[PDB]
C-alpha cells in the first residue's frame, strides 16, 4: 500500500528488510529509487551487483534456506536517502508482478542548512498585463520543513497565496518556492511587501517595495 | 553503452487511447527483452508489461485487459498503448530493458526452476498527464536583478506564468551557462495551471552587459519562447 | 565268517526334512531408539563366533525352489508385521470427507494435495477441523471444492505404524533346532538346483537382511566369479528369473522435501500424525544410478543370459507391462517412506552381435501400503521429519519374459515382481535343512557275551 520509514544515523550502516518473505529457493532484485528520477537497481542477484554500483550495498544469499533477504548500506550517506523495493522471486509462489512495498531510507544526524530566500517583485511587463505576482524562492536547506507567512506591511495576507512542497535538488537540500497572487494595483497601494520564512526555530523575512 | 528515449504526447483525453514510443540506440531490440513500467504520485512504481526478443507480450493480470505492447523491426522503437485511459493512469513512464535469468533450486529434467526477470538499464522517463483541460501555453516574464549582496554576487531569473501541463524545459543562453541556475518546481494553482520560475546566480561584476536570455519550451504547447532580461 | 549285526549311535546320516527354525541375531542395546520389529523386544543372540565345518567328499542335491525355509521366513515376515501394527493407533475415524486443494506452485508441474478435514478432538463431543498433507495416490474423489476420500477406506480398515518402530531391516540369522542341521553349498558357479561338490554344515544361515524391494534386489549378497542366472525353468516364461550380480552398483533415493510431523490428537491417547506444510521448495522425490556402471552389469547379464539363449540372438529390454501401480514400480522403503519409482529409463536397451550421466528415475511415495499383495487392515506410514536421502547396494534383478513368440527371432527381458517369496530366495538359495539320523547297524564279526 504505502511506505515504510527507515532511519539511520549518518555514516552507520543499515539493514533494510524485505517484505512478503520468500517460501522456498528465491532470487531477489534491490532497486533504488528516487521521486521523479530513474530507478536504478543496486542487485539483480541477491549477492550480485552491476558495473559501476559501490560495493557499499550488499543482498544475501540464500545458501541455506531459513536465511532473510536484506539490504545492507554502509557508509550511509546523505545520497543513500530515498526509496528502496524489494522485488521477490521465489519457487513456490507463481509470477510475481508487483515489486516489494516501498522504504522510505531517512539519514539522521544531518548537518541543518539555513534557508536562501529571494523575493522577486513582479516584472513590469507582468503589470501591463493587469497582473501581479511576487516570489519568494528558498533553497539549499534542510530539514526540509518550512513555512511561509506573507506580510503587507505589518499586515499578513492569508489570501491568494500557494506554497510548493519541499523538494530535493541535487545538492541533497531542499528547494521550496512561494507565489503571492496580487492585482497590481493592490501592489502600487501599499509602501512594501515581506516575505517570511521560518525554518526550524530561525525565521528569514526578504522585504520589496514598488518603485 | 545503451541509451533509452521517452517520447509521447504528455496529456491523453479521458477515455482515449495512449500511445507511447521507446526509441533506443545502444543495440538491436531482438536480442534483449523490454518492458514498461510507470510511477503514479502518492504510490509506488507498478511493472505493467514486458515483450520478449521474440516478441512474445506478457502483462500483469490487474492491467491485462487494455495494455497492448508492440516492437518494431525498422526501427529501434518499442511502443505502449493503453485503452480506455483515466486520471489514475497519468503517471511517470519508464521503458527499461530486462535480462532473464533462470534460477535452478533443483534438476532442471523435472522442471524445479523458475525465471526472473530484472531491468539493468531505464529511460529518463516521460511524464503523461490524463485530464479534459486543454493545453495552456506559458507566459514569461523576466525577474530583473535586486542589484542582492555585496558583491560579487546577485541574482536574476525568468517566471513562467500558468501553463498546462507539465513539463516545461528551462535553459539558458541555448545551454551556454549551466553555472548558478536552479529551476524549481512548478506550483499547482487553484487555477488549474501550473507555475514555474528559473534564477541564475551571477556575480554583480558580470553586469554588465553580458545580455542573459533565458530560453522556454513547452511540448504540449507547440510553443517555444525566449525572453531577454535586464535591470 | 560269522557276521552280526552292531549299533553305532551318532553316525553322519542325514535325511531331508522340514523343521520350525528360530531367529537368531547379535544383541544392539539401542537404548536410545528401539523396538523394530524383526529384533522384536528379542531375538536369540548370535555366538560369539559361528562354526562353518566343511564336509570333505560330501555331495547334496538343492532345489532353491522346492526349499520350505522360504515359505517359513515369508510368514514370519507376515506375522511379525501384524504383531507390531496390533497396539498401535487405529484411524477409523479418520475416513472423514477431505476438501482439498493443491499444494501451492506455479503450475508447470502437482501430486501433492492440502487437504482440511474435521476431526473429532479428545473430548467426545467437541470436534477440531484440522489439515494435513497427503499425496495425490493415497485420496480419491467422490464428487465440490473439491471432496476426498483416503483410497482404503471402501476396502479396508486402518492403523498407523507406531512412530518408535522401524522399519530398517537388519541382519536375522535362520537357526536350526537341535538334532537337524543347515547344508551350505559353497560351489561358486552353483546352478540354483543340482549336486553341489563342495558343501559346509552350519547351525546358523548369515546374517539377512530382510529387504522388501520390488524389481531390482537390495543389500543382497554378490556372488563370487561370474554373475548368476537362476530360474525354476528357464525355458518356461511363466516362471521368473533371478539375476545376482558379481559387482555392485551404488543406487541414490532422496526425497528433497523438507517435511514437517503435526501431531494432532484425536482422542484419550490416541494421537495421528499428520503432514505439515513443507518447508522449502516443491522436488520430486528421484534416485540415479550411474550409466557407465549400469551398462558394465547390464553387458554382463546379457553375456551369461545367453549361454541359455543360442550364442547369438537379439537379446533387448523393456519396461513393466503388466498388472497394478504397485507391482510395476521398484517399491522399496528408505528411512519410513516407501517410494515408487518408474524404471523404465533403466531397461530400455537391445543387445545384437555379441560425463558422469547418471540415470535419473522418478519415484511417487504413497503413505498407505498393503505389501504382499493383503487385503485388508492397511498400514498409514507416519510422516518421516526431514529431507530423505540413503544409498544403497542394488545386488540383484528380478526379470521375465514376454513369452510367445516366433521362437528364437528375438528375445525380450521385462522386469516383475509377481511374489515376495523370490527375495527371500535370492538370499536363501546355498542352504537347506536336514534332520540327523544318528542311529546306524551295521554287520562286523562282533558278537556279544553269550548269556548261557
Ligand atoms: C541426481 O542426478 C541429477 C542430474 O545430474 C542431479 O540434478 C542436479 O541436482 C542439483 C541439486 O541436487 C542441482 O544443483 C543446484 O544446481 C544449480 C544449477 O547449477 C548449474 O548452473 C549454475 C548457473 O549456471 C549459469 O549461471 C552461472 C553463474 O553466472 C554462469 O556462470 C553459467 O554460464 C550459467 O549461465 C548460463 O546458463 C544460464 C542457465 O542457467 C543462462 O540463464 C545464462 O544466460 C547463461 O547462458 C552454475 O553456477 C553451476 O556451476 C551449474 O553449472 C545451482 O544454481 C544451485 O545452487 C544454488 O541454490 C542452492 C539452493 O537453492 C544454494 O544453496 C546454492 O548456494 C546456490 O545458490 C547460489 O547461487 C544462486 C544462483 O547462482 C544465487 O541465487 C544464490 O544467491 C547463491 O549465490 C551464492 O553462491 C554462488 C555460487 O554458488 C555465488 O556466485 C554467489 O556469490 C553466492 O555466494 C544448486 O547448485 C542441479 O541443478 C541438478 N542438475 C541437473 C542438470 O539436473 C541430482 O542432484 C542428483 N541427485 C542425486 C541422486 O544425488
Ligand atoms: C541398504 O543399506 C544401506 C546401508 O546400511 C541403508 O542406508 C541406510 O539408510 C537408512 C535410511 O533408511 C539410514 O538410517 C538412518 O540414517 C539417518 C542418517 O544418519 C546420519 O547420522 C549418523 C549419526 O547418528 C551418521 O553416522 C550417518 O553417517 C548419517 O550422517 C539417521 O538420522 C536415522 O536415524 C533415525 O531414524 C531411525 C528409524 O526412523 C530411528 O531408529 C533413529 O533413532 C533415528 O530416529 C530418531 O532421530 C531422528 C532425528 O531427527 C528423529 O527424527 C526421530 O524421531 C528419532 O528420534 C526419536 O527417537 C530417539 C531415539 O529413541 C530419541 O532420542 C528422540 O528423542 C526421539 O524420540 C537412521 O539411522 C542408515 O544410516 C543407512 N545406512 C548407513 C550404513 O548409513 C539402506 O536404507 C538399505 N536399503 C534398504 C532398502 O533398506
Ligand atoms: C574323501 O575321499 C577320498 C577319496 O575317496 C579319500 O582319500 C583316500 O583316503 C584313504 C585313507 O586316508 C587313502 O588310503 C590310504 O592311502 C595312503 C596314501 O598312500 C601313500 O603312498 C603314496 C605313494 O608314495 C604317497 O604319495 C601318499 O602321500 C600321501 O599321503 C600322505 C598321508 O599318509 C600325505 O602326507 C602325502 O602328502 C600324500 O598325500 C601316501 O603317503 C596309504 O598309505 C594308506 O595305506 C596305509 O593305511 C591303511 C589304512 O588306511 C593301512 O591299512 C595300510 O596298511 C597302510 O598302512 C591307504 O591306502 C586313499 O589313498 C585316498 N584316496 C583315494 C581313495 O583315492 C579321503 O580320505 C576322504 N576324506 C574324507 C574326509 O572323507
Ligand atoms: C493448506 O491450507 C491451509 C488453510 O486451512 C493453510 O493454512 C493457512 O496458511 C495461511 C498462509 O497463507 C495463513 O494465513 C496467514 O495467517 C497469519 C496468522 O495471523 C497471525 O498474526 C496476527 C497478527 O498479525 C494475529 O492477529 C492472528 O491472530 C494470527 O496469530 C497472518 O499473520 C498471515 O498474514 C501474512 O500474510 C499476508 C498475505 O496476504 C500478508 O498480507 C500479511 O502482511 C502477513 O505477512 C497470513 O494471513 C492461515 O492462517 C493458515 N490457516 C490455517 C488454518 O492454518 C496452509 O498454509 C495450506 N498449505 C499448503 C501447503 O497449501
Ligand atoms: C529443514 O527445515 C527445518 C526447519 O523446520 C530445519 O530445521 C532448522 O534448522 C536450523 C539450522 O539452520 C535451526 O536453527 C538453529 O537453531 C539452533 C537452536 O538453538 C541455534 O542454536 C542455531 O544458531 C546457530 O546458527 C546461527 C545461524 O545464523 C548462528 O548465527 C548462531 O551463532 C548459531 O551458530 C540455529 O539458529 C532450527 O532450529 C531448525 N528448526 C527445527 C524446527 O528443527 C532443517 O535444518 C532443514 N533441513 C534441511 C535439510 O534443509
Ligand atoms: C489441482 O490440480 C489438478 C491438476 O493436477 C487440477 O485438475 C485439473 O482440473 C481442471 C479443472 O479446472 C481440468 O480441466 C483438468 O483436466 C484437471 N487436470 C487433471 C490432470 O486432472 C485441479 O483442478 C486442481 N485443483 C485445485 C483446487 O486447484
Ligand atoms: C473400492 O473403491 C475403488 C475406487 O477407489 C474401486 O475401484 C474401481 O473399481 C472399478 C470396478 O468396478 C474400476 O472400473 C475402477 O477403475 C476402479 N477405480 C480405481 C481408482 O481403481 C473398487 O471397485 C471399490 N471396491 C468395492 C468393493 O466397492
Ligand atoms: C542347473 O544345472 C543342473 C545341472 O547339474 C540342471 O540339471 C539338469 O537339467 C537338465 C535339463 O535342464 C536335465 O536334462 C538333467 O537331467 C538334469 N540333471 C540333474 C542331475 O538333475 C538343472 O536343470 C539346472 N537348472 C536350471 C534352472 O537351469
Ligand atoms: C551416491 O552418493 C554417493 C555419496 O553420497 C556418491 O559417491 C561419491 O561419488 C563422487 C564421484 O562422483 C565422489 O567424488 C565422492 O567422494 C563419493 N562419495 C563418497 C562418500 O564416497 C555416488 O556417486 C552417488 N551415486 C549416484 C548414482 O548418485
Ligand atoms: C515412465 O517414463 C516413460 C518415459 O519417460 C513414460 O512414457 C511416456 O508415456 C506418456 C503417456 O503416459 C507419453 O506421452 C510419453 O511420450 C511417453 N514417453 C516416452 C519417452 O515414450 C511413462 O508413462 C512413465 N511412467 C509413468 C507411470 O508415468
Ligand atoms: C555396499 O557395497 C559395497 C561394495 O562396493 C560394500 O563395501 C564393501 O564391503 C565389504 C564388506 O562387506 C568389503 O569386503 C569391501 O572391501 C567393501 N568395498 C570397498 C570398495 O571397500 C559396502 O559394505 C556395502 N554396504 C552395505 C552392505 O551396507
Ligand atoms: C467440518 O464440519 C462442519 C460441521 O460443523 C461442516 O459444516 C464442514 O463442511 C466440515 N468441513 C470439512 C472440510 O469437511
Ligand atoms: C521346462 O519349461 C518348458 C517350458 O518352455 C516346459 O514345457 C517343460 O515341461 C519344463 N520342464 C520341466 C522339467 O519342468
Ligand atoms: C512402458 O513403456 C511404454 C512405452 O513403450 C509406456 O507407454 C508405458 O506407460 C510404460 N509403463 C510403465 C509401467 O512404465
Amino acid at each position: 500500500s504505502y511506505v515504510r520509514p527507515l532511519s539511520v544515523a549518518l555514516g552507520e550502516t543499515a539493514s533494510i528488510s524485505c517484505g512478503r518473505q520468500a517460501l522456498g529457493s528465491r532470487a531477489v532484485q534491490w532497486y533504488q529509487h528516487r521521486p521523479g528520477q530513474a530507478p536504478i537497481l543496486l542487485i539483480y542477484n541477491n549477492q550480485d551487483r552491476p558495473s559501476g554500483i559501490p560495493e557499499r550495498f550488499s543482498g544475501t544469499p540464500d545458501i541455506n534456506f531459513g536465511t532473510r533477504a536484506t539490504l545492507t548500506i554502509s557508509g550511509v550517506e546523505a545520497g543513500d536517502e530515498a526509496d528502496y523495493y524489494c522485488h521477490m522471486w521465489d519457487s513456490r509462489s507463481g509470477f510475481s508482478w508487483s515489486f516489494g512495498g516501498a522504504t522510505r531510507l531517512t539519514v539522521l544526524g544531518q548537518p541543518k542548512a539555513a534557508p536562501s530566500v529571494t523575493l522577486f517583485p513582479p516584472s513590469s511587463e507582468e503589470l501591463q498585463a493587469n497582473k501581479a505576482t511576487l516570489v519568494c524562492l528558498i533553497s539549499d536547506f534542510y530539514p526540509g520543513a518550512v513555512t511561509v507567512a506573507w506580510k503587507a506591511d505589518s499586515s499578513p495576507v492569508k489570501a491568494g497565496v500557494e506554497t510548493t512542497t519541499p523538494s530535493k535538488q541535487s545538492n541533497n537540500k531542499y528547494a521550496a518556492s512561494s507565489y503571492l497572487s496580487l492585482t497590481p494595483e493592490q501592489w502600487k497601494s501599499h509602501k512594501s511587501y515581506s516575505c517570511q520564512v521560518t525554518h526550524e526555530g530561525s525565521t528569514v523575512e526578504k522585504t520589496v517595495a514598488p518603485t | 553503452q545503451v541509451q533509452l528515449q521517452e517520447s509521447g504526447p504528455g496529456l491523453v483525453k479521458p477515455s482515449e487511447t495512449l500511445s507511447l514510443t521507446c526509441t533506443v540506440s545502444g543495440g538491436s531490440i531482438s536480442n534483449y527483452y523490454w518492458s514498461w513500467i510507470r510511477q503514479s504520485p502518492g504510490k509506488g512504481l507498478e511493472w505493467i508489461g514486458y515483450i520478449s526478443d521474440s516478441e512474445s507480450t506478457n502483462y500483469n493480470p490487474s492491467l491485462k485487459s487494455r495494455v497492448i505492447i508492440s516492437v518494431d523491426t525498422s526501427k529501434n522503437q518499442l511502443s505502449l498503448k493503453l485503452n480506455s485511459v483515466t486520471a489514475a493512469d497519468s503517471a511517470i513512464y519508464y521503458c527499461a530493458r530486462a535480462q532473464q535469468g533462470k534460477r535452478i533450486y533443483g534438476m532442471v529434467s523435472f522442471g524445479e526452476f523458475f525465471y526472473y526477470y530484472y531491468m539493468d538499464v531505464w529511460g529518463k522517463g516521460t511524464t503523461v498527464t490524463v485530464s479534459s483541460a486543454s493545453t495552456k501555453g506559458p507566459s514569461v516574464f523576466p525577474l530583473a536583478p535586486s542589484s542582492s549582496t555585496s558583491g560579487g554576487t546577485a541574482a536574476l531569473g525568468c517566471l513562467v506564468k500558468d501553463y498546462f501541463p507539465e513539463p516545461v524545459t528551462v535553459s539558458w543562453n541555448s545551454g551556454a551557462l549551466t553555472s548558478g541556475v536552479h529551476t524549481f518546481p512548478a506550483v499547482l494553482q487553484s487555477s488549474g495551471l501550473y507555475s514555474l520560475s528559473s534564477v541564475v546566480t551571477v556575480p554583480s561584476s558580470s553586469l554588465g552587459t553580458q545580455t542573459y536570455i533565458c530560453n522556454v519550451n513547452h511540448k504540449p504547447s507547440n510553443t517555444k519562447v525566449d525572453k531577454k532580461v535586464e535591470p | 565268517e560269522n557276521l552280526w549285526v552292531t549299533v553305532y549311535y551318532g553316525v553322519p546320516v542325514w535325511k531331508d526334512a522340514e523343521t520350525t527354525l528360530f531367529c537368531a541375531s547379535d544383541a544392539k542395546a539401542y537404548e536410545t531408539e528401539k523396538h523394530n520389529v524383526w529384533a522384536t523386544h528379542a531375538c536369540v543372540p548370535t555366538d560369539p563366533n559361528p562354526q562353518e565345518i566343511h564336509l570333505e567328499n560330501v555331495t547334496e542335491e538343492f532345489n532353491m525352489w522346492k526349499n520350505n525355509m522360504v515359505e517359513q521366513m515369508h510368514t514370519d515376515i507376515i506375522s511379525l508385521w501384524d504383531q507390531s501394527l496390533k497396539p498401535c493407533v487405529k484411524l477409523t475415524p479418520l475416513c472423514v470427507t477431505l476438501q482439498c486443494t493443491n499444494v501451492t506452485n506455479a503450475i508447470t508441474d502437482g501430486e501433492l494435495k492440502n487437504c482440511s478435514f474435521n476431526m473429532t478432538t479428545e473430548l467426545r463431543d467437541k470436534k477440531q477441523k484440522v489439515y494435513s498433507l497427503f499425496y495425490r495416490l493415497d485420496v480419491v474423489q467422490i464428487n465440490s471444492n473439491k471432496e476426498y476420500r483416503l483410497i482404503n477406506c471402501n476396502t479396508s480398515a486402518i492403523t498407523q505404524a507406531c512412530p518408535k518402530v522401524s522399519f530398517e531391516p537388519i541382519p536375522i540369522h535362520y537357526c536350526a533346532p537341535a538334532g537337524f542341521a543347515i547344508l551350505k553349498c559353497k560351489d561358486k558357479k552353483f546352478n540354483g538346483t543340482g549336486p553341489c561338490p563342495s558343501v559346509s554344515t552350519v547351525q546358523c544361515t548369515h546374517g539377512i537382511k530382510p529387504v522388501v524391494s520390488t524389481q531390482l534386489l537390495l543389500n543382497g549378497s554378490l556372488a563370487e566369479e561370474e554373475v548368476m542366472i537362476r530360474s525354476e525353468n528357464i525355458t518356461n516364461n511363466a516362471k521368473n528369473i533371478l539375476v545376482q550380480f558379481n559387482t555392485p552398483v551404488q543406487i541414490n533415493c532422496t526425497r528433497p522435501n523438507n517435511n514437517t510431523r503435526k501431531s494432532i490428537r484425536i482422542g484419550p491417547g490416541q494421537a495421528f500424525y499428520a503432514t505439515g506444510d513443507i518447508i522449502g521448495d516443491i522436488r520430486q522425490a528421484h534416485c540415479n544410478v550411474s550409466k557407465a556402471t549400469w551398462n558394465e552389469t547390464l553387458g554382463k547379464v546379457v553375456k551369461q543370459l545367453r549361454k541359455h539363449f543360442g550364442n547369438n540372438t537379439i537379446i533387448r529390454f523393456a519396461n513393466s507391462s503388466g498388472g497394478d501401480l504397485e507391482v510395476t514400480t521398484h517399491s522399496f522403503n528408505c528411512g519410513g517412506e516407501f517410494f515408487y519409482c518408474n524404471t523404465s529409463g533403466l531397461f530400455n536397451s537391445t543387445w545384437i552381435s555379441n560425463s558422469n550421466d547418471s540415470i535419473t528415475l522418478p519415484c511417487r511415495i504413497k503413505q498407505i501400503i498393503n505389501m504382499w499383495q493383503r487385503i485388508g487392515q492397511a498400514m498409514y506410514a507416519p510422516p518421516i521429519q526431514g529431507v530423505i536421502r540413503c544409498v544403497s547396494n542394488i545386488t540383484g534383478l528380478i526379470l521375465t519374459r514376454d513369452g510367445g513368440s516366433t521362437n528364437s527371432t528375438t528375445e525380450t527381458f521385462r522386469p516383475g515382481g509377481g511374489d515376495m517369496r523370490d527375495n527371500w530366495r535370492s538370499e536363501l538359495y546355498k542352504y537347506k535343512v536336514v534332520k540327523i539320523e544318528p542311529l546306524g547297524v551295521a554287520p562286523t564279526r562282533c558278537k556279544r557275551r553269550v548269556v548261557g
